């Protein structure tokens, strides 16, 4: 009841017009496995509109593609240039302005050897 | 010539802190400064 | 970044590089005079690695083409692919040369046009601040590609010392010796420069071309129009990790570093199976990767004339097996599983061997995204059979008093013939010594 309950709060955050029912009102037979029928009726629409939402717009396939390109490190044409520039700055102890020049080299090489799309790869922030 | 050496060290110190991106459209600002000095 | 300057040179080196650039537009989805398809950036993720980088989305080729014969370049400008080439990078209209057929012609013409030959080819060098290297797309046959090509292997060794040198050189034909007779002289003079004045070569035999040109291609009269079809595909096949987005050995100094055992041992055997268009009707049923590398080590696709009974005392040291396009990578480790059970490669008893396999996605095209392709870059120590073939044809010609008075009138005063003979035997002795 809570997993469909925490579910409904997210869909309200998307929009007020988008609700999950699919109107299954007056319910609750007195007898014994009344609960689980109303459990699956809410849970299978929880299967419905989230196959509709995130795969279409919020692009979990397109985020997880670029997620797998810079830690699992595919797209090795842009990548080998920036690891060479990161190696040149990390062969010594760092100063104050040195991490800012490291961040300038990140988006330089992105438009040098182009990625799938370049204003989507701006989700990479540099830490040590 | 000493003032041109002072000037070029300031603009190198400029572009370092401009690549030090805090990322609220700061990637946009670091994009524009290497485009000016090289092209 | 990773810009390579191709040095197309000679009568045969210009024609094999002409369709090499013509192959690149059909796979990049671009036209030589315009951009009509949008498949160039969404399908191909990297294009500025052999072409010059764009000024109007016009990817200029980073190519230079010099030859003494004007016949090879007059069959270019009427073709519609010559507008992609520039008439200011190499030559303008009406370029000429010598008379001319001599190894000593182009060897002496290098220092009289020394000012102009090091002026316009160096303008493309400083375009990128990190130059990859130089590939000499030249020829060994004739005196045009062999005479002038030996000069640039010396003066570019010290003026550009930190650059990779490696060539796709074609070997001449040794069937009869009537039209040309100077073939043992100009070949061994360039072959000395290919080992000490050059790091690596890619051998391409001529007697092994018509072995394949009548194998599956079914021709009756062998013409020169078929020599560009086997050569231009494997050239673009060798840069599939470099042009298309790959991860490991995606540079030209990546591939050659993992195969050369030692200097003066760099002669790489090449293999390429799929050349038939009627295979296309049966690749729809998921033709796998488990059967394509069983025939690479089997001596059928080789482009090197070698002995068949000399492979038991010779041992492979480095073998490359490049799959392209659709690979089905859940069974590519399954293909490498079956390698140790056959032991089709003899392994060196002193050290380890390596069977390296790599993949890269091909062009967004229907004959490319459907049929499996296998490119082989072998390194086997039976390559001295060609060096025994060339040396036995070299010392036999000097006892017949052939071209000893007709060759030493111009710019040759001392006998440099045994300077090539001992250095060739140094290669042939260190190959057999290399497996202790």
């Amino acid at each position: 009841i809570l997993s469909t309950g925490k579910y409904l709060n997210v869909v309200r955050e998307c929009g007020h017009d988008v609700t999950c029912p699919d109107a299954k009102e007056i319910t609750y037979t007195l007898k014994e496995q009344a609960y689980v029928e109303r459990i699956e009726k809410a849970y299978n629409y929880a299967s419905k509109v989230l196959l509709d939402f995130l795969m279409e717009e919020e692009e979990l396939v397109a985020h997880l593609r670029s997620i797998k390109h810079y830690f699992l490190m595919d797209q090795g044409d842009f990548f080998v240039h920036f690891m060479d520039l990161t190696e040149e700055e990390l062969k010594k102890p760092v100063d104050d302005i040195i991490p800012t020049r490291l961040e300038a080299l990140l988006e330089l090489a992105l438009r040098m050897s182009t990625a799938n799309t370049d204003p989507f790869k701006d989700d990479l922030k540099i830490e040590l | 010539r000493i003032l041109t050496h002072f000037y070029q060290g300031i603009v190198q110190q400029f572009l370092v802190l401009l690549t030090t991106s805090t990322d609220e459209s700061l990637r946009f600002l670091s994009f524009r400064l290497d485009f000016n000095e090289h092209y | 970044p990773r810009e390579i300057i191709t040095l197309q040179l000679g009568q045969c080196g210009n024609q094999i590089g002409f369709e090499f650039w013509k192959q690149l537009c059909a796979e990049h989805g671009i036209s030589p005079e315009g951009i009509v398809e949008e498949f160039a950036t969404e399908g191909t993720d990297r294009k500025d690695v052999f072409f010059y980088q764009a000024d109007d989305e016009h990817y200029i080729p980073r190519a230079v083409l010099l030859d003494l014969e004007p016949r090879v370049i007059h069959s270019i400008l009427n073709s519609p692919y010559a507008n992609l080439y520039n008439p200011e990078n190499i030559y303008l209209s009406e370029h000429g040369g010598g008379a001319g057929n001599n190894w000593a012609s182009g060897f002496s013409q290098g220092e009289k046009i020394h000012e102009d030959i090091f002026d316009i080819i160096d303008r493309e060098a400083d375009g990128s601040d990190s130059l990859e290297g130089f590939v000499l797309c030249h020829s060994i046959a004739g005196g045009t590609g062999s005479g002038l090509g030996s000069y640039l292997l010396e003066r570019l060794n010290d003026r550009y010392p930190k650059k990779l040198v490696q060539t796709y050189s074609v070997f001449p034909n040794q069937d009869e010796m009537s039209h040309v007779v100077v073939q043992p002289y100009n070949s061994l003079l360039t072959l000395k420069r290919l080992t000490q004045n050059a790091d690596c070569v890619v051998v391409l035999d001529n007697t092994a071309l018509n072995r394949i040109a009548t194998d599956r291609l079914h021709i009756q009269n062998p013409s020169f129009s078929q020599i560009n079809q086997l050569v231009s595909t494997i050239m673009s096949a060798s840069t599939t990790t470099l042009r298309y987005p790959g991860y490991m050995n995606n540079d030209l100094i990546g591939l050659i570093a993992s195969l050369i055992p030692t200097p003066r041992l760099h002669f790489l055997m090449t293999g390429y199976t799929p050349l038939t268009t009627d295979q296309s009707v049966a690749s729809v049923r998921k033709t796998t990767v488990l059967d394509v590398m069983r025939r690479l080590l089997q001596p059928k696709n080789v482009m090197v004339s070698t002995g068949r009974d000399r492979q038991t005392n010779h041992c492979y040291i480095a073998i490359l097996n490049i799959i392209q396009g659709e690979v089905d990578p859940t069974q590519v480790h399954k293909s490498l599983q079956r390698i140790r059970e056959r032991k089709l490669a003899n392994f060196i008893p002193w050290g380890p061997a390596s069977i390296q396999v790599a993949l890269s996605r091909k062009s967004p095209y229907l004959p490319s995204a459907h049929r499996v392709s296998g490119l082989m870059m072998a390194n086997h120590t039976n390559i001295s059979s060609l060096f025994e073939r060339t040396c036995r044809q070299y010392d036999k010609l000097r006892k017949r008093e052939a071209f000893l008075e007709q060759f030493r009138k111009e710019d040759i005063f001392k006998d440099n013939f045994d300077e090539l003979d001992n250095s060739r035997e140094i290669v042939q002795q260190l190959i057999d010594e290399y497996h202790a």
